[PDB]
């Protein structure tokens, strides 16, 4: 009989934001708080570091001259980037330095379309006897992919070249919702939902609930078919 | 103190007090890679 309407958006800081939707029915607050917590965690568009291709290194076990961390601990750096894809779904980027300096996540050179959250994020150590340089590409996809089930994109002959990573991007870290009171002065059965959302800053919360709104209106949508 | 630490091997300087009259400082840490193990495990060296 109710329905949410110009739902409130409480942004406490750049990751952790908080919503309040709407004073809703007594036993529906409760089913739809759940029901949107694992929505916001099994499938949501995001952005991550497919491959990095060196052009110095022939594998990912070999070490490299001049930079203090292991090769592996930087590939393992770049999981932790916060890249946003707004118009094209697959772009390369690169990166180089060379010096006595620490590199970083706003090292990469900077694009119309490409935008990145962190910019304090380290990722290797350099030094006066050494220099770095790499290509990224990043993709668009929708939940966990190791590297052995995307096998695509080959031609038997970029092995010794080309190293890919672990796909593992998930905008949304934490969920927690709580059922509240609120007055309305039309029945005594009402109760808000607030969904404490945790996002690394890939989308914006305004959008995480929209974009798991027409996943569960898709899904519900079999039954009257 | 340490000179220039590097991923594949990391130097340090030797102190006025213990060191002898000639060639003061000489301290080469060779730091091993990636080898194979008895038991087929990985065993490698990073620097702190």
């Amino acid at each position: 009989f109710l329905t949410p309407r110009h739902i409130d958006v409480q942004v406490v800081s750049q990751t952790r934001a908080k919503i309040t939707l709407e004073p809703l029915e007594r036993g529906f607050g409760h089913t739809l708080g759940n029901a949107l917590r694992r929505i916001l965690l099994s499938s949501m568009p995001g952005c991550a570091v497919v491959e990095a291709e060196i052009d110095g290194v022939l594998h990912e076990y070999s070490a490299i001259e001049g930079v203090q961390e292991d090769v592996i601990e930087i590939l393992l750096n770049l999981k932790g980037l916060a890249i946003k894809l707004h118009g094209r779904d697959e772009v390369t980027l690169t990166l180089a330095k060379k010096g006595s300096g620490v590199v970083t996540a706003a090292d990469i050179q900077l694009d119309h379309d490409v935008e990145i959250i962190n910019g304090d994020h380290v990722i290797a150590n350099l030094a006066d006897n050494g220099a770095l340089n790499m290509k990224l590409k990043v993709a668009r996809g929708r939940g966990y992919e190791p590297a052995d089930a995307r096998q695509s994109d080959e031609d038997e002959s970029r092995s010794i070249g080309r190293l890919q990573l672990d796909a593992s991007f998930s905008p949304v870290r934490r969920v927690s919702y709580v059922v509240e009171n609120a007055r309305v002065e039309q029945r005594t059965n009402l109760d808000k939902l607030v969904l404490d959302l945790e996002t690394n800053g890939t989308l914006d919360p305004e959008e995480a609930i929209r974009r798991a709104a027409t996943i569960l209106q898709q899904q519900l949508a079999a039954f009257v078919d | 103190v340490i000179d220039s630490v590097d991923a594949s091997r990391v130097v340090v300087r030797v102190a006025d007090d213990e060191v002898e009259t000639g060639e003061a400082g000489v301290d080469i840490y060779n730091l091993t890679k990636y080898t194979r193990s008895n038991q087929n495990t990985c065993i490698n060296q990073r620097p702190l």
